[PDB]
């Protein structure tokens, strides 16, 4: 299956920083928004933060927003999630997706319980513990 | 009211909704004592998919997802951890009104099959693989897809890798001996050990006085040992894949249905179809159905809880 | 005239009726030099099953039959011939106007799997599986013939005159020595007999368009790739064009690939009358479009209809 | 998985004789007629000769008759075919069937060529009958 792959998920002390790794597995990075999920123990898929297929423009969490950048690289083919000042709440599974519904200028970030399924190229996740 | 209709298929052109078999015989038990809850091939007959029934024959008992490490063996052979992902690719999410991700084997046994993986390769840019027979046993304690994760076991030592695309292949069983746990009636625990199933399909039984379940039966490989283990299904995947495309109002809680023979049209046997999604008969006798598998249910008409079969 | 429709199935709901797979993504290679007369997933618009094509999706690159000895053969592994029966149990016909048995592999390659059996008792039947090879390019495989031969890494443990079924699972290997072709067809009586009764092949005859294929990726056993397998239609599909028997209105019919919820159009394509599609698409490889949407039946159209590029 | 299962082939000279045996695998013999059929090298499958479920009925191809004879043994679980004077167009692979349409008749059927096959049930992997020098 043709999939982004998440990395550079560790474990970090609080206030820590990390910067997250999504990168196509054999396709080419094309013009349409890429977002950035997380799954928490026990809790369902959330959205975090996406960039437009400019890469000028994003959109954050109000969980994360003034915390985390998310950049775009379509060079290496990578779209990048700078994590700064961790908290023990971000703990989870990270996922990225590609959104290909309109293939706009402005990112969404979906509200909870959203259909999974509408986005695409999942990838296997990467974890991100912040301890205590 | 869109009228309610079965697809035209004769048995032999029938796969099973619980393993990826091809249906064999039509079977009754009248004796059985367990309860009958099957959670694939679970489906309305309005259209409504119940259980862990998804609609890809390829999705019956398979598994997608990553292994995460080796892990200390409980029984013999070299044994790994993998969470596992729905079918579709996307993430697994326990929040979901479901038993378990779609697809899920919904029996106790040791399920034999083949794990293969192909590596994800950032950018000659040609992903490594590897594919082994593997073992996953439904009964044990670390077997927990609801939690999101599975264990399987492989015969093979060490050539599986972590962090990479894994599939599971389902082609049969390992064994049906008294170790091996095999009751297709008997459910895994899908959140594992001291935690109740959720969001199940419906226990089914004939409630009329005289009538059995009638089975779609499949006779299911053995890696080794004895035995002609079988799983019987509810309804065939292609009923489960037509119901939900035509999504039919339900006029009664029961339809009539006769098995006919595909050219005269004569009436062969007939059989209650309910509203959930199951056949009964009235059958007295037990076993193997005796009837030509160049036949096919045909819908006749809606009835009440009233109407009396004729014996088969 | 029953009115031609397709079923509401996203592409995520979709299974490779050309190997025992789900759809992965829909892809375009027009520069394809080969000729394109896969003989699995084959069904006119109209429902006539053609070429090798069965319903079962169990029944997809599958074997059943029975092992008749042990072989001698010069590559690497134990070597085994079984008669082929029909998959539904009747006995091999060589009369029957068909490539080869239904189900039977439609392309050159060494198509990996699991040999299983289990024992008639004329009386609990004894039991065996193991993993298996059939490469289809061999001179061995003769499926039209009634038999073919398949390897395996175990040396002894398979038995004669038993019943036998081939669960198919993926490649072996697509190194140059396994010759993995998805386009040519083996030869289904063997060396110096030439193939019958096939599906035609298909191609776009009009300027622009390049064939839209189902693609799926295959597993492999061991070694470097990335081998998939595309198919002109989906297995459903053919089931479902199967059941209606709904008569083909022209040659060609419009489909919109749409948004299942809004009912918005992502693109267009032609259906056209023997099974397959057509998009007017310069590119190649897999097409950027959400599995979240299907393929809508919208009208019958002439020779002279032209697509939106896409 | 439930199958008749077919058995006694092997290889005879001309005019010689043979007898194939239909057993159960499985199961038990039910009241049906059971046939026994063939398929030469090259040819399609034909009927050869059926016996009614009561076992007191039997029917032949017209180019057996006189020389096969098929018989019953419900307690066997067992259709025999006795193959007597053999010919070299007798050389084929034998299988045998069920015939569960009507479960009632009292003459066999044997089908014309170009039958379809699944209109019968439990067919065998069959046996080989060689007949040759």
């Amino acid at each position: 299956q043709v999939q982004l792959q998440e990395s550079g998920g560790g474990l970090v002390q609080p206030g820590g920083s990390l910067r997250l790794s999504c990168a196509a597995s054999g396709f080419t990075l094309g013009y349409y928004p890429i977002g950035w999920f997380r799954q928490a123990p026990g809790k369902g898929l959330e959205g975090v933060s996406c960039i437009s297929g400019s890469g000028g423009s994003a959109n954050y969490a109000a969980s994360v927003k003034g915390r985390f950048t998310i950049s775009r690289d379509n060079a290496k083919n990578t779209v990048y999630l700078q994590m700064n000042s961790l908290k023990p709440e971000d703990t989870a599974i990270y996922y990225c997706a590609a959104d290909l519904s309109s293939l706009q200028a402005m990112c969404v970030i979906p509200r909870p319980g959203f259909s999974a399924k509408a986005y695409d190229y999942w990838g296997l996740g990467t974890q991100v513990t912040v301890s205590s | 009211s869109k009228p309610f209709t079965l697809p035209i298929l004769t048995l032999g052109e029938l796969t099973n909704s619980r393993f990826p078999l091809p249906i064999d015989v039509l079977y009754t038990n009248p004796n059985e004592s367990a309860i009958v809850q099957c959670q694939n091939g679970r489906c309305t007959l309005d259209g409504e998919l119940q259980g862990t029934t998804q609609l890809l024959p390829t999705g019956i008992c398979a598994f997608r997802g990553k292994v995460t490490q080796q892990v200390q063996d409980e029984h013999r052979g070299t044994h790994w951890n993998m969470t596992v992902t729905n079918l579709n690719g996307t993430p697994f999410d326990p929040t979901e009104d479901v038993p378990a991700p779609l697809g899920t084997p919904d029996f106790s046994g040791q399920i034999y099959g083949v794990i293969s993986q192909r590596n994800t390769n950032t950018v000659g840019n040609l992903p490594a693989n590897r594919a082994h027979e593997a073992v996953i046993a439904t009964y044990s304690p670390k077997f927990t897809p609801k939690l999101g994760n599975i264990q399987f076991s492989t015969w093979e030592t060490q050539d599986v890798s972590s962090g990479q695309p894994t599939k599971f292949t389902p082609v049969g069983l390992a064994s049906v001996d008294a170790n091996s746990h095999f009751d297709q009636w008997t459910l895994p625990s899908y959140s594992g050990a001291l935690t109740l199933n959720m969001n199940l399909a419906p226990s089914v039984a004939p409630v009329f006085p005289g009538e059995c379940l009638l089975f779609f039966r499949s006779f299911i490989p053995l890696k080794g040992g004895y035995g002609n283990p079988a799983i019987d299904c509810l309804m065939p995947q292609e009923w489960v894949q037509h119901l939900y495309q035509e999504s039919a109002p339900s006029l009664s809680d029961v339809a009539l249905v006769r098995y006919v023979n595909p050219e005269t049209g004569r009436t062969l046997f007939e059989a209650k179809l309910h509203r959930n999604g199951f056949l009964t008969v009235a059958r007295n006798s037990a076993g193997p159905v005796v009837a030509p598998t160049n036949g096919y249910f045909r819908f006749d008409s809606w009835v009440n809880q009233f109407y009396t079969l004729a014996p088969m």
